[PDB]
DNA sequence: AGGCACTGGC
DNA sequence: GGCCAGTGCCT
């Protein structure tokens, strides 16, 4: 095993200079550090524990430090360099797979300011350690004469880097031990760091194994893209923009502006007593012949045009007309989400007419924001190669499930929501033409069937012994459950379960519905038995303020009254994981090549859904056959109790393919 | 004694006066503006013939004010045919507005 | 429920 | 800018 790092001259994505790598061979107890013209023996050396099928340890590597060397190796050597999945170790990975309760920064680029929660030890010690050099760099040139430049201190390789380098590594080595000491997911018996690959990937807890896959995996679907149609969406921009415009003038018209108190320095005194009264507006008491005051106070005012987007405005108005707030916030304020503006009624009829053009307009809003104007706005994100590589981190969650963001390509609007249409078609395979034909490419969507239900099915067996699995694949599910609780209509059903504000989706708004959950959970003992189960395995006041995933991994559990669903999110969650690993590698064990310029792209993976790229028809067609036994796959390699299945849909882009 | 104008009623009615209105924007929540409230009253019937005193609120009024700038309150003007003849902004005393106006008037 | 993130307001 | 508040988008 060995322990290495490296430092480029710029992120990945424009990284085009290796300055400098270190590392700390296991078996020799030394620090060999390499320089800019090392990198060739860097290589080397790594290249080398490869071929002993050692273990190379990185930081965040898999996303980095791994893929850079691919991308400076052959730039600045020329030379085809490629390190195997199976003989890397991420700490970051790792750490995210042990410390699952606490909060990372993202290697510094969060402020923790804002993030709650207690900070981890190295963590904070190596995100924020990248500071420590800009400063220790900046100062050192900051006091003679030459001006910090943006960020010029990672343009050269120098010395203070070479160290900070070295620091890098120990601080990496010690993080790696105090992980592999866990003897939950490392059995002490052992000592990885001194096993071969197969033997650490083996011999230790599951997780470790299916994270770093994983990890591997969408880090490469990271670097594919999605191909996005930048016109179709700058198209989208300007008709909203539009509608946009509209709307604004429209309501302006039906809501003038109006004056507020804004700028006043001291507080109006009694005339004759002096009293600093508060409530009154601020005023400026100040000079005073064509003078514009006298020595005689005025409170200084602002013009305010009436702002849809404005909540607060939309009360104003909308107060004024004769709406009586009910529902408020802890903060003494009226609660105006469309919810309540679709139920206020005013007199004034051109008014209420307008009522419907806000809500219209804050949606509209919620799309240009995330489409174009927003920071995290997919205009703004798109690559020069017409793709977008939001970013995904394989955990982050607590329960398994990944957390997608910059841009967030998980929050697309759908096809059911207004423009959910046209933003779902501008992300597809058909926007990236082939390499060579030049041809269009085809999009496969492969999505998990009722991953959900089904994780409670297999899970409360130990108790329906086949009931509610087999009802739900052999027969009807909902119809059960709408008979399980004394429900009216089936869709109310299918709304009860997949939820589980219940007696109000029902009609009434607390009783009733603190009676079906009564009714379900007394015909349908299996899941009171369930429940009962777990509260007894974790309640006594906790015993193990945790639960075990499917793969071993604990899944910390923040309240009794979430076990249940934590158990059953994580469960489905680790069986996509685990999914999406088999697919892919499945596809590769037949002959495909996953790439751009192979046959087939991983472009999106939306909880238990994912958006593969074809190159043809034909192969899209067998990912989507291969996408189906790696599921069954996963069924039986964890013996789930519940046949696990999924569907799959060929098309042009995300739109037609869900 | 004292014109309540309004947006409406603030052209034929201030504008086209021929005489001097002295227009004073306000707003019930401003201070000051209920300060020099009763002197301006009083600076009505001190000025009966020579002066006309006439009220507009901008918050049941608020077309009107958008137009001589309003920036502050209360924001005095003393109409002398179609245009402003003088502004002043703030409380001027009962006898720093009878001295602010015998100098225009 | 689990996440990300946009706009207004200070 | 950095920071909460109030919301809405996905599974
Ligand atoms: N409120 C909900 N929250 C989360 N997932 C939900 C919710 N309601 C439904 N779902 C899931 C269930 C599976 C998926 C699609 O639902 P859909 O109703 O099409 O399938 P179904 O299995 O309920 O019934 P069927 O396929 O017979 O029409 O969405
Ligand atoms: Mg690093």
């Amino acid at each position: 095993m060995i322990v290495s790092d490296i430092e480029a001259n710029a992120l990945l994505e424009s990284v085009t200079k290796f300055h400098c790598g270190v590392i700390y061979d296991y078996s020799t107890a030394e620090y060999v550090s390499y320089r800019p013209s090392d990198f060739g023996a860097y290589l080397d050396a790594l290249e080398a524990e490869v071929a002993r099928g050692g273990l190379i340890v990185f930081h965040n590597g898999h996303k980095y430090d791994v893929p850079a060397l691919t991308k400076l190796a052959k730039l600045q050597l020329n030379r085809e360099f490629h390190l195997p999945r199976e003989n890397c170790i991420d700490t970051l990975v790792l750490s995210r797979l042990i410390h699952s309760n606490l909060k990372d920064t993202d290697m510094g680029l969060l402020r923790s300011g804002k993030l709650p929660g207690a900070l981890e030890a190295w963590g904070y010690r190596l995100g924020e350690m990248k500071g420590e050099y800009k400063d220790d760099f900046k100062r050192m040139l900051e006091e003679q004469g030459e001006e910090y430049v943006d960020g010029m201190e990672w343009w050269n390789f120098n010395e203070e880097m070479m160290d900070y380098n070295v620091q890098d590594v120990v601080v990496t080595k010690a993080l790696l031990e105090k992980l592999l000491s866990d003897k939950h997911y490392f059995p002490p018996e052992i000592d990885f760091t001194d096993v071969g690959y197969t033997t650490f990937w083996s011999e230790s807890l599951e997780a470790v194994d299916i994270e770093h896959r994983a990890a591997w995996l969408l880090a490469k679907q990271e670097r594919n893209g999605f191909p996005f149609d930048t016109k179709a969406i700058e198209e989208l921009y300007v008709e909203l923009a539009a509608r946009r415009s509209e709307l604004l003038r429209k309501l302006t018209e039906t809501f003038g502006s109006w004056y507020q108190p804004k700028g006043g320095t001291e507080m109006f005194c009694h005339p004759r007593t002096g009293k600093p009264l508060p409530k009154y507006p601020r005023i400026k008491t100040p000079v005073g012949d064509t003078r514009e005051y006298v020595a005689a106070p005025y409170t200084p005012v602002e013009h305010v045009v009436f702002n849809p987007s404005s909540r607060d405005h939309i009360q104003k108005k909308l107060q004024e007309a004769g709406w009586v707030p009910t529902k408020y916030t802890d903060k003494g304020a009226p609660v105006v989400d469309d919810e309540v503006l679709e139920g206020v009624r005013v007199d004034d009829p051109e008014k209420q007419a307008a009522i419907d053009l806000i809500k219209e307009y804050l949606m509209i809003q919620k799309r240009i924001g995330q489409s174009a104007e927003g920071d995290k706005a997919w205009l703004r994100y798109v690559a020069e190669d017409g793709k977008i590589h939001g970013s995904v981190n394989p955990n982050g969650a607590v329960t398994g499930r990944a957390t997608h963001a910059f841009p967030n390509l998980a929050q697309i609007p759908g096809v059911r929501s207004p423009y959910g249409e046209q933003c779902r078609a501008a992300f597809g395979a058909e926007h990236h033409l082939d390499g060579i034909t030049g041809k269009p490419w085809v999009q496969a969507g492969i999505d998990a069937s009722g991953l959900e239900l089904r994780c409670l099915a297999h899970f409360m067996a130990r108790f329906d012994n086949g009931e509610y699995a087999h009802e739900i694949l052999n027969g009807d599910i909902h119809t059960k459950n709408q008979i399980a609780a004394e429900l009216p209509t089936r869709d109310n059903a299918k709304t009860f379960i997949y939820g589980f504000k219940i007696g109000q989706i029902v009609g009434a708004g607390k009783e009733r519905g603190k009676e079906l959950k009564k009714k379900f959970l007394e015909n349908t003992p299996a899941i009171a038995a369930l429940r009962e189960s777990i509260q007894q395995t974790l309640v006594e006041k906790w015993k193990r303020r945790w639960i075990k995933g499917l793969d071993g991994r604990k899944v910390h559990v923040r309240s009794p009254h979430a076990a249940l669903n934590t158990l059953l999110q994580s469960a489905g969650a680790l069986i996509c994981k685990l999914w999406i690993i088999k697919t892919e590698e499945m596809l590769v064990e037949k002959g495909l090549k996953h790439g751009w310029d192979g046959d087939f792209a991983y472009m999106a993976w939306v909880h238990d859904e994912i958006q593969v790229g074809c190159r043809t028809e034909e192969i899209a067609q067998v990912v989507i056959e291969t996408a189906q036994e790696a599921m069954r796959w996963v069924g039986d390699h964890w013996n789930f109790r519940c046949l696990l299945d999924t569907e799959g849909k060929m098309g042009p882009n995300w739109a037609i393919c869900h | 004694k004292i014109i309540h104008l309004t947006d409406d009623s603030f052209d034929t009615d201030v504008l086209k006066a021929d005489g001097a209105i002295l227009v004073d924007f306000w707003a019930e929540w401003c201070g000051p503006c209920k300060m020099i409230a009763p002197i301006l009253d009083e600076i009505a019937d001190e000025y009966q013939g020579k002066l006309t005193v006439a009220k507009l609120n901008i918050d049941q009024n608020p077309g009107t004010a958008p137009k001589y700038g309003i920036r502050g309150i209360p924001t005095l003007l003393l109409f002398k045919n179609g245009e402003v003849a003088a502004t002043k902004v703030g409380a001027l005393s009962k006898g720093q507005l009878k001295e602010f106006l015998d100098a225009n008037l």
